[PDB]
RNA sequence: UUAAUUGGAUUCAACGCCGGGAACCUCACCGGGGGCGACGGCAGGAUGAAGGCCAGGCUGAAGGUCUUGCCGGACGCGCCGAG
């Protein structure tokens, strides 16, 4: 639930969706890339 | 200088991985044909990204099969014989022969009082 | 002209003298003509092994055997007489295999 | 006792014992998903018909941001007066901080009772 | 890593049906049986001695 | 002799014997690596994986190991009885 920021009633998350599975799967924020560890995928930045 | 069938070992550099192993004895030449494994293949990219730098690992090695080719040469792998990785380095004479070779595992055997 | 031919394999002789002699009366019954039952060469499997369970002592051999026999029936083309062959009692070690040749 | 930051209304006891009653029968005859993270991710994904929420949880940031995703979503949301209640409801031994009924099962007209209570609430 | 590899020859492959050794399996039209495990079965599979 | 050449077998009745074929497998030897330990109790749990996962390093290699952070949406670390 961290990962649910709220400002002016909308919610900003800390981290992208990862579009293989849609919703609900949280993917890494390495800075360089945006790394999809339910699978491996790698959307670099 | 070194000559492997005609050619030297920097002539051997530019031939191409077929024509290469059109030198190399059936045994290894088929070998190739049949296609390195998977591991050997890790083993080559290793090799490879150590011959550029980028690969400063000391370099260690199981594929006692894995054929010595002329772009080996030079460099110092360590090869399991079994219990520990011997050391051995790439002359340009192992062009055409097997890692295992140069492995050594079964240590001397010598003589003494019968039992 | 329309022939049916019947190969009969089993291990048991009696069943299959029995399924044999059970078509040769349905035949002279049916009145058609029925090729009298040709005996084939009965095949033997046969399987040599060590009795010793272990290595030790002296070498010994079983030789284990069957001999399964098949006879081959050959019978006329009338829907009548070849109606009455799925209705025969058939022994379980007894395999009945029936084709058509032209 | 003042009540946490996030909190937007006050519910009487009956409606929070309703709302706790809902969470039962929904996990009996239907389906809540417990715990905060899985509330959030329905709510997110749009399949929760109602929000239960803890009102005694020590750190608030846990349930700070339920609130105004429920009113962003249209999600009703109501509130409990003890997590223990809303893990004793969800049928689960630790403290259920939040609850998100999926299938109310037989406590729909109870949740359509809860949300047109929790929807005067915020009025 | 805890699967066997798959081993369609050698002693691995093939294993007794009943005691499940890999050692000496007899394999004449399909039996795969340890020759121990032959021995007690072959009467029930209808072999006799001659 | 070997880190290891895994063991049994001692004349008749041990020595093309168990091994009825050892490159892996056979495998029981040696070296190295990796995963566990049913089911109960103590404690934890879900606040989220126990399992996998990119980029690497180690690792022969194997998200095995760790840097990094995800999932995975579900209960399994550690100690005792016992497996």
């Amino acid at each position: 639930w961290k990962l649910y920021e709220i400002k002016d009633g909308k919610v900003i998350r800390k981290n992208k969706f990862c579009p293989r599975c849609g919703p609900g799967v949280f993917m890494a924020d390495h800075g360089d890339r945006w790394a999809c560890g339910k699978c491996g995928y790698t959307e670099w930045k | 200088e070194f000559r492997y069938r005609g050619y030297t070992l920097e002539q051997l550099m530019n031939m191409s991985l077929e024509e290469l192993a059109r030198l190399f004895p059936a045994r290894q030449r088929r070998s190739l044909k049949r296609g390195l494994t998977p591991e050997q293949k890790k083993l080559l990219r290793k090799i490879r990204l150590a011959k550029k730098g980028k690969y400063k690992k000391p370099i260690r090695t199981h594929c006692r099969d894995m054929i010595i080719l002329p772009e080996m040469v030079g460099l110092t792998i360590y090869v399991h014989n079994g219990k520990e990785f011997v050391p051995v380095e790439i002359k340009p004479e192992m062009i055409g022969h097997y890692l295992g070779e140069f492995a050594p595992t079964r240590k001397k055997v010598e003589h003494g009082a019968p039992g | 002209m329309q022939k049916a031919r019947i190969k009969i394999a089993s291990t048991n002789v009696r069943s299959l003298d029995e399924v044999a002699n059970q078509i040769k009366q349905i035949a002279e019954r049916t009145g058609v003509r029925m090729s009298g039952p040709i005996p084939l060469p009965t095949k033997r499997i046969r399987i040599t092994t060590r009795k010793s369970p272990d290595g030790e002592g002296s070498a010994t051999f079983d030789r284990w055997e069957l001999r399964v026999h098949k006879r081959l029936i050959d019978i006329e083309a009338d829907e009548r007489a070849m109606r009455q062959i799925m209705r025969i009692r058939v022994p379980e070690d007894v395999t009945i295999e029936i084709e058509l040749i032209s | 006792m003042a009540k946490p930051s996030y909190v937007k209304f006050e519910v009487p006891k009956e409606l929070a014992e309703k709302a706790l009653q809902a969470v039962e029968i929904a996990r009996d005859t239907g389906k809540i998903r417990k715990g905060t993270n899985e509330t959030t991710k329905a709510v997110e994904r749009g399949q929760a018909k109602l929000v239960i929420i803890a009102e005694d949880v020590d750190p608030e940031e846990i349930v700070a941001h339920l609130p105004p995703l429920c009113e962003e979503k249209e999600i009703p949301y109501i509130y409990v007066p003890s997590k223990k209640e809303l893990g004793a409801a969800a049928g689960i031994e630790v403290a259920a901080a939040s609850v998100a009924i999926i299938e109310p099962g037989k406590a729909r007209d109870l949740v359509e009772e809860i949300a047109m209570k929790v929807k005067e609430l915020m009025k | 890593y805890n699967k066997r590899k798959p081993r369609k020859f050698g002693k691995g492959a093939r294993r007794c049906i009943r005691c499940g050794q890999y050692g000496p399996i007899i394999r004449i039209q399909g039996l795969m049986l340890c020759r121990h495990c032959f021995r007690e079965v072959a009467p029930k599979l209808g072999f006799r001695k001659y």
